[PDB]
């Protein structure tokens, strides 16, 4: 019953640009917390509010600055982001009691350059012949190939409606070039039918992916095309023979 | 700064010209607790001083209890310095044994 | 390190219980909270304990606190399919806003299910565009075999994903192998892995 | 006959970084216990400062007050900060607790706290509460501090039961020192008035304990209404010096009389007359060149 909303849920930064990460809350809490998510750590405090105007540094401030205009609303500001604020970052929202109410969380990438932000590339495989004939099932198998960041959302669509059974998609997208930091991700997924479902020729499925990339205030100068929030999807037909 | 402190300056035993005795330093009634406190005779400052635990009253005004051993005299000078943010200079009291 | 969550990740078969642990040197030591924090997604709180020997229940989580061993333990018994997550432990140094929460660096509980018949087979699906291209599925393995990725750098790998056709009530594994290379054949994809003796590997 | 045992508190906070807290112990006029900044334990002022107490039960009630005094620092910390600006640094808290013991097995007992050397703040049944006069800025942060049950709790006990037992058991253990009594030791002295032809004659009584004392200017059987009862000043050795003060017209000395009354006397009350060769032979052992005169 007391919930925190955060803006945006993804973002895309260059090093050396302002960031401004949103939170809000209607549950009238005084007191407004900020926090960073990293693996191996548990939850640093970043900054801290007591009410409208009050602002006080937490135990990882350096970096960052911090807003409350009002009981609603607190922002963690990135005046000159660096990739080690590369985090997920977490909000939560409390009155005079211990408990506090955290928010959906804010996936933020601080990348060098936007030239290597790339959206994916994505085929759908159709299923084998030899699964057909033994299992008397079929399973089709997309890949979202070479996007950067990855940030990212796979999903199944079959004759207009989007399903979740029969579907699995990779928890963690895999490097492309794992040995290098600016690697290009990919990412698989798989959705299992009946034989004689895919042998009906009057089914279409389709794979569409969700991409966090660039925005309309992003510059951009090379020869390419925006890589920006795209859906980039592939298309099979069902096979009488 | 908030309230000025009130230093007597008393002696333990009856004063006597050459019999050792105690003078003692009673400082009270001073806000914020912070408190330069020195014994001087003649002019120089005393170079072994006790003090008392730094305390308070009902009223919730501070106390402190500065105390030396002295032999007290005809012509020797004995007095209690005492420094406060609520005095722009040091007021510095004087032993008088009549008093 | 304030507070330690021991073991780092969890293994357990669907239906079997599990035992997560919570040490701290937090002080003082006012409540021990217990999230569920699914991948991707924001902290959900399951039980708070605050007395020196304190015992909670949420239906299926159950918790214990000894305030003097300074340790909390976390008990899910019958796991679902559904308690795949990181489980965080908070420990809360006042009983009011004045308070600092320390947080552990969670325990991360894969729930495995239970392949009733493994039937492994590792099949080659091809595009559906007249690219020529295509990928490797190895799938219907049991849940004890673990994929291995890629020791080569032109090879790429994908980890076990098991799907439920829920009409079937049928659950199987997959792994997904690929390369941009002639040389590679699905056969010889996955054997990095501990590859069953019936796995069929039917010939293109 | 009533003795308050009382714990003063005194916390200085210099600004966001700076802050010590020193603490002194009474029963009665006697201090008992010292607690510095600098210290890590609490340290006894009398042989008997345990009580009836065990070597146990005394380090778990040391704990209980070790992390007390690290908490309420970054409590207070954090309350400068809720409140901002409407109080800044530097700020000045003084905590009085304790109970008072009353013939039978009864006590009341006591919570005070002082902020900036005002009275505020006091702890009653089950919580903080503002005094009447109090300002409004301060209900916030005693919102937050009653939110906190488990030092609720604790203060609870602490003032309803351990004050009580404590106390009944710290009487019992210092019962020698407390019923000690030191015999007082006067000398008169005079001084200029602040009206012309006038005297001040000065009576100084020292080294008396317990604190309850009679000091009086006589003439015969006349008590001179003027005399006034100076303040009680302490002495170095837990003895009290008092001065009883007579405004006398110069030429009227002759005849008076400083008669004290104390418990350790027994009857036999000290009569200093003011002309007599016990006064003449004292008054030239202090003869001096009044520099520096008040
Ligand atoms: C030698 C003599 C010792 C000297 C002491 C002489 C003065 C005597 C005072 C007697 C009171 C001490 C007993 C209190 C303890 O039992 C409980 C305890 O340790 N409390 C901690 C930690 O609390 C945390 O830890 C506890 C562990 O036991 C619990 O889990 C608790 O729930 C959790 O929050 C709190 O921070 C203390 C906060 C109280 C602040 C009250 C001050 C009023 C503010 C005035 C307003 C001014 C406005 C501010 C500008
Ligand atoms: C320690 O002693 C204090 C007294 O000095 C106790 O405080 C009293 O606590 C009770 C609750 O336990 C309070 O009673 C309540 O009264 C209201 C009406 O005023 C009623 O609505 C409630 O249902 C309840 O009966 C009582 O008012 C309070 N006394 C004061 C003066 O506030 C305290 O409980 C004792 N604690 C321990 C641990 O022994
Ligand atoms: C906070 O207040 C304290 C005390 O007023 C300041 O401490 C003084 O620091 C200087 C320089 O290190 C010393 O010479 C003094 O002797 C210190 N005073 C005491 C009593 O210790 C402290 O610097 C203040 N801090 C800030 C940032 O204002
Ligand atoms: C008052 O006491 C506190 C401790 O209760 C002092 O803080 C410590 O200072 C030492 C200095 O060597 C540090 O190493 C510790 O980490 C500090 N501990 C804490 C808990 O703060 C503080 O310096 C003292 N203040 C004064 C004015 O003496």
């Amino acid at each position: 019953e007391a919930a925190v909303t955060q803006s945006p849920r993804n973002k895309v930064a260059v090093t050396g640009g302002k960031v401004t990460l949103s939170c809000n809350q209607t549950n009238n809490h005084n007191n407004m917390y900020w926090y960073r998510q990293d693996t191996g750590h548990g939850l640093r405090l970043i900054h801290y509010s007591y009410g409208a105007g009050s602002t006080e540094k937490g135990d990882i401030p350096d970096g960052y600055k911090a807003s409350r205009p009002s009981q609603e609303n607190f922002s963690l500001i990135l005046e000159l982001a660096t990739p080690s604020q590369t985090s997920v970052y977490f909000c939560a929202s409390g009155d005079e009691g211990y408990t506090q109410y955290f928010g959906p969380g804010t996936r933020l990438l601080v990348l060098e350059d936007l030239k290597n932000v790339f959206p994916p590339e994505v085929a759908v495989f159709e299923p084998s012949e030899a699964e057909i004939s033994h299992t008397q099932k079929a399973t089709l198998v997309c890949l979202a190939t070479g996007f950067y960041p990855d940030h990212v959302e796979l999903s199944w669509w079959v004759n207009g409606k989007e399903v979740h059974s029969g579907v699995c998609t990779d928890p963690q997208p895999l490097k492309e070039q794992p040995a290098l930091n600016d690697s290009r991700y990919a990412l698989s997924s798989r959705l299992r039918v009946s034989a004689t479902f895919w042998q009906n020729p009057r089914n279409h499925f389709r794979c569409q992916v969700q991409f966090y990339g660039l925005s309309e205030n992003d510059e951009w100068t090379q020869d390419r095309a925006k890589p920006v929030t795209q859906i980039v999807s592939a298309e099979a037909w069902g096979r009488a023979d | 700064i908030q309230k000025t402190p009130q230093i007597q300056v008393y002696s333990r035993h009856p004063p006597e010209n050459g019999k050792p005795n105690i003078l003692n330093c009673y400082v009270t009634q001073f806000h914020p607790p912070h408190i330069e406190i020195q014994m001087l005779k003649n002019g120089k400052k005393i170079p072994k001083v006790e003090m008392s635990d730094m305390s308070f009253s009902k009223d919730w005004s501070f106390y402190i209890l500065a105390h030396t051993e002295f032999t007290p005299t005809e012509t020797d000078t004995y007095a209690c310095r005492v420094k406060h943010a609520s005095m722009a200079e040091p007021k510095t009291v004087y032993w008088d044994r009549d008093m | 390190t304030q507070v330690e969550q021991s073991p780092q990740s969890l293994v357990v078969r669907q239906g079997e219980n599990s035992v997560l642990q919570c040490n701290y040197s937090v002080t003082p030591d006012n409540h021990l909270r217990w999230f569920k924090q699914d991948t991707g997604k924001g902290l959900v709180s399951l039980t708070v304990l605050v007395d020196q020997k304190d015992k909670t229940s949420n239906g299926r989580y159950s918790a214990t606190l000894d305030k003097d061993a300074k340790h909390s333990t976390l008990h899910i018994t019958a796991t679902l399919l559904d308690d795949t997550a990181t489980y965080i432990c908070v420990v809360g140094d006042r009983g009011s806003a004045l308070g600092r929460l320390h947080f552990g660096a969670g325990t991360q509980l894969i729930v495995i299910p239970d392949i009733q018949n493994p039937d492994p087979a590792v099949y080659q699906l091809r595009d559906s565009k007249s690219s020529d291209k295509s990928v490797c599925l190895f799938t219907d393995f049991d849940s004890q075999t673990n994929v291995s990725q890629s020791k080569d750098s032109d090879v790429y790998i994908t980890d076990k994903c098991v799907l439920d056709m829920r009409s079937m009530d049928f659950k199987s594994n997959s792994a997904v192998a690929w390369s941009n290379k002639s040389d590679f054949a699905c056969a010889n994809a996955f054997n990095n892995s501990i590859i069953p003796e019936d796995t069929f590997f039917p010939s293109p | 006959k009533n003795y308050t045992f009382r714990c003063l508190q005194m916390s200085s906070f210099a600004n966001r970084s700076w802050s010590r807290t020193d603490s002194v112990v009474w029963l009665g006029d006697l201090q008992t216990h010292r607690w510095s900044n600098d210290s890590a334990t609490i340290s006894f002022t009398k042989p008997w400062s345990q009580g009836k107490l065990s070597n146990q039960q005394w380090e778990k009630l040391q704990h209980m007050f070790q992390v007390y005094r690290v908490s309420f620092t970054r409590d207070i910390q954090e309350l400068v900060k809720m409140m901002s600006p409407k109080e800044d640094y530097p700020i000045e808290i003084q905590l009085s607790a304790g109970c008072e013991m009353y013939p039978g097995n009864a006590s009341e007992s006591f919570l005070h706290v002082a902020f900036q050397g005002k009275y505020v703040v006091r702890f009653w049944g089950t919580s903080w509460q503002t005094v009447p006069g109090a300002p409004s800025w301060l209900d916030l942060p005693i919102k937050v501090l009653n939110a906190d049950q488990g030092t609720s709790a604790t203060v609870q006990m602490l003032l309803n039961d351990t004050c009580p037992l404590f106390v009944r058991g710290l009487l019992e253990a210092g019962k020698s020192d407390l019923e000690k009594q030191e015999k007082p030791v006067a000398w008169l002295s005079s001084v200029p008035s602040s009206a012309h032809g006038h005297r001040q004659l000065v009576c100084h009584v020292s080294g008396f304990y317990p604190k309850p004392v009679w000091v009086m200017w006589m003439r015969g059987d006349q008590e001179q209404q003027g005399t006034h009862r100076g303040d009680f000043l302490p002495n170095a050795d837990e003895t009290w010096y008092l001065q009883a003060t007579l405004d006398v017209e110069a030429g009227e000395e002759a005849g008076l009389a400083c008669r004290v009354k104390h418990s350790s006397l027994g009857g036999q009350d000290i009569i200093l007359y003011w002309g007599s060769l016990h006064h003449i032979l004292d008054a030239q052992k202090m003869v001096w060149n009044h520099r520096h005169h008040h």
